[PDB]
RNA sequence: GGUGACCACGGGUGACGGGGAAUCAGGGUUCGAUUCCGGAGAGGGAGCCUGAGAAACGGCUACCACAUCCAAGGAAGGCAGCAGGCGCGCAAAUUACCCACUCCCGACCCGGGGAGGUAGUGACGAAAAAUAACAAUACAGGACUCUUUCGAGGCCCUGUAAUUGGAAUGAGUCCACUUUAAAUCCUUUAACGAGGAUCCAUUGGAGGGCAAGUCUGGUGCCAGCAGCCGCGGUAAUUCCAGCUCCAA
């Protein structure tokens, strides 16, 4: 925080996704690649926004520390971004709850559904006894 | 199917005639007074020289006033001088034939780190390169085969992290310091 | 038959076993090449 | 001499490819009967089972009894002889063991003083041979 | 030598390489004399030979190590009759041979001293 | 009547073709099963419905060959898909995760994708690049050298060369950060982490071609080496070893 500066380039506007996309660079001369959570608040405060509609990813520092490149993602609202945002980032910072079974059990269940013919009761029952 | 490339070429070629004493002595001179690790690098720089000589040759046979000739000759001369091997006034497609391998080796960063005076005993210079201590204008580079350019010669300096520029003394510095400080109060 | 299968390991069996003498860890890689150049190639300062 | 007309490609190519049949390398390369007669079937190496250990005798300038083995292959399992290429490896090999015989080095011809043997045995039961010889790995007991 | 330090100091330019007599070869043997003076020399026809105290010190070293001449010869990689003659006293002394049997024995015969109790110090300093 | 020495026809192909690969004065010579395009096929023929589009096979029918369960009454098969088995062989990877990227499909922002991507194995192979740097310290001999030997270094060539002598670090443990669908790895970056820095480079040779031993000790036309000339029966420059050097 004492010697950590955030710079931005390729700054562009689009209410297309009611959002603004710009690639960023961070200076951390005597420390590791900085975590995202506090620099999110940094971008929020120097654009006078809340540190929650701010999304950012893809931090790859260069050789020997120093500059780290990442793509910042600012938006207009939590809900507007909620409509159009990939789910994985919404699960990184917990805002979209992600919990489903692994693909193997789902495929097995699908094969069980295609096994039982037509009737809803046996079909919906094809996961009760095949639990 | 797969999104890979499988693109790669050997940077070196072996000599065709093995166990020839004179070439052995010559390459040994080069490795000794240029501090390389193995003759693979010598062959690799020789192979680079051979490629550029082939290009220059197939230019020379091509008739002058040809726009490809002028264009690619300009590009070749400009890249070679931008590296720093050839004099700027030396501006014709022929002297590159007269050029040899030693000035190519001079562009290896392991030798300007010597020539500017910061690193004596060129082997010490190379180990300093592998030490991640030298820093190009804004970046720390650890490759003893770096080929520098004109616009890079004056911007070679120690890294701030190295215990020769900025602070953070090395680990044995800390070892000796705390060992000495532990014996008294 | 020849019977020479009896003498298959003749000289190897007979030859006495002398321990390999100890040597210091030889400098390898670039240092070894440095040693080569030092041992063979003396360079003298010109007048 | 040789015909050097303009539209004479047929004559030249027919003559050359006809005379291409007159050197040993091309003949044994493209006729195919050598490969059929090749006991390896063109393989660089092939597994083999030990059938009998047999000593052979060298040529005139030399005087020795050379150690060899009669080996049956697995595929197209004919019988041929192989050279144990070292001093004490012969005592290292038992009867009826898998071997990985290989060519001799001069392409299907006997080498040096050896009569009629074109093959060296390597890779005795899966442990290696020369590592067995130097003892880096031992027999599988 | 400081001349090498100057060669390092002469970094900008200069320096050429000149080889040596062997330059990597194995001779396993080395004639003590120059063999060019021997050509040029004509007045002297006497070889200094080896003195008997030399052979006596050799005998004492072998006894202290408990080695027959055969075993010492195996140690030095020379013929047993060589050390035999070095004991007897003719031996036409050779500096490399003497240095070898020197390193084998604990007692230092080499140099102006006849016997150093331990050659070049114990474990050589 | 058609074609044919301007090579038909027929046979062989260990031939899927091309883009391309290797080699590289030029010309040329070999390879292209294989990620792009085209074709063929889905155990082997044949015939089919539907469908705009199939002679489809992760569609159907018949025969042949395999081969599953079987209350013996019948029923169900096609991994040259992803894996992963057996066999074959000298010869070839994990029955992992994910649809986030690419694009595809469907009524459809929304589901699905062993396509595909990620990881695991991976000395196929290619790029780079560690195994140490610096500084201070010896005995011997010699063209030698200087009062003639003495003394002497004016050198050259050899020493445990450390304890040199403490600087810099990775290889590693290793906090996180980062990366990622989630990870892993890489890069950062803290804590440790090196003086036989024993944190140890090997592989093949040392007669010739072809660089390196006319060293030693065994061995005695024996064993064996040797691409090829050849070496080996007592003193082997060639085998087996110790030491030393050569090559990458
Ligand atoms: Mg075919
Ligand atoms: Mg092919
Ligand atoms: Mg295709
Ligand atoms: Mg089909
Ligand atoms: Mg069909
Ligand atoms: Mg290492
Ligand atoms: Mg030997």
């Amino acid at each position: 925080n004492d010697t950590v500066t955030i710079r931005t380039r390729k700054f562009m506007t689009n209410r297309l996704l009611q959002r603004k996309q710009m690639v960023i660079d961070v200076l951390h001369p005597g420390k590791a690649t900085v975590p995202k959570t506090e620099i999110r608040e940094k971008l929020a405060k120097m654009y006078k926004t809340t540190p929650d509609v701010i999304f950012v990813f893809g931090f790859r520092t260069h050789f020997g520390g120093g500059k780290t490149t990442g793509f910042g993602m600012i938006y207009d609202s939590l809900d507007y971004a909620k409509k159009n945002e990939p789910k994985h980032r919404l699960a990184r910072h917990g805002l979209y709850e992600k919990k489903k079974t692994s693909r193997k059990q789902r495929k097995e269940r699908k094969n069980r559904m295609k096994k039982v013919r037509g009737t809803a009761k046996a079909n919906v029952g094809a996961g009760k006894k095949p639990k | 199917p797969v999104a890979r490339s499988w693109v790669c070429r050997k940077t070196y070629v072996t000599p065709r005639r093995p166990f020839e004493k004179s070439r052995l002595d010559q390459e040994l001179k080069l490795i000794g007074e240029y501090g390389l690790r193995n003759k693979r690098e010598v062959w690799r720089v020789k192979f680079t020289l051979a490629k550029i000589r082939k290009a220059a040759r197939e230019l020379l046979t091509l008739d002058e006033k040809d726009p490809r000739r002028l264009f690619e000759g300009n590009a070749l001369l400009r890249r070679l001088v931008r590296i720093g091997v050839l004099d700027e006034g030396k501006m014709k497609l022929d002297y590159i034939l007269g050029l040899k391998i030693e000035d190519f080796l001079e562009r290896r960063l392991q030798t300007q780190v010597f020539k500017l005076g910061l690193a004596k005993s060129i082997h010490h210079a190379r180990v300093l390169i592998r030490q991640r201590h030298i820093r190009v204008r804004k970046q720390v580079v650890n490759i003893p085969s770096f080929i520098v350019r004109l616009d890079s010669q004056k911007h070679i300096d120690f890294s701030l992290r190295s215990p020769y520029g900025g602070g953070r003394p090395g680990r044995v510095k800390r070892k000796n310091a705390k060992k000495g400080q532990g014996g008294a109060g | 038959v020849h019977g020479s299968l009896a003498r298959a390991g003749k000289v190897r069996g007979q030859t006495p076993k002398v321990a390999k003498q100890e040597k210091k860890k030889k400098k390898t890689g670039r240092a070894k090449r440095r040693m080569q150049y030092n041992r063979r190639f003396v360079n003298v300062v010109p007048t | 001499g040789k015909c050097r007309g303009l539209r004479t490609a047929r004559k030249l190519r027919s003559h050359r490819r006809d005379q291409k049949w007159h050197d040993k390398q091309y003949k044994k390369a493209h006729l195919g009967t050598a490969l059929k007669a090749n006991p390896f079937g063109g393989a660089s190496h092939a597994k083999g089972i030990v059938l009998e250990k047999v000593g052979v005798e060298a040529k005139q300038p030399n005087s020795a009894i050379r150690k060899c083995v009669r080996v049956q292959l697995i595929k197209n399992g004919k019988k041929i002889t192989a050279f144990v290429p070292n001093d004490g490896c012969l005592n290292f090999i038992e009867e009826n063991d898998e071997v990985l015989v290989a060519g001799f080095g001069r392409k299907g011809h006997a080498v040096g003083d050896i009569p009629g043997v074109r093959f060296k045995v390597v890779k005795v039961a899966n442990v290696s041979l020369l590592a067995l010889y130097k003892g880096k790995k031992e027999r599988p007991r | 030598q400081a001349i090498l330090a100057a060669r390092r100091a002469a970094a900008g330019e200069d320096v050429e390489t000149s080889k040596k007599w062997a330059a990597g070869q194995n001779k396993q043997h080395s004639i003590t004399k120059n063999t060019a003076k021997l050509d040029r020399e004509t007045e002297e026809l006497h070889h200094d030979r080896v003195t008997l105290e030399v052979g006596k010190v050799i005998q004492q070293g072998r006894q202290s190590k408990g080695l027959t001449q055969k075993d010492l010869a195996t140690k030095i990689n020379e013929k047993p009759q060589v050390i035999a003659d070095y004991e007897s006293g003719r031996a036409i002394p050779n500096n490399q041979v003497l240095g070898k049997i020197e390193r084998a024995i604990g007692l230092k015969l080499r140099g102006k001293d006849i016997g150093k109790p331990i050659e070049k110090g114990p474990r050589a300093k």
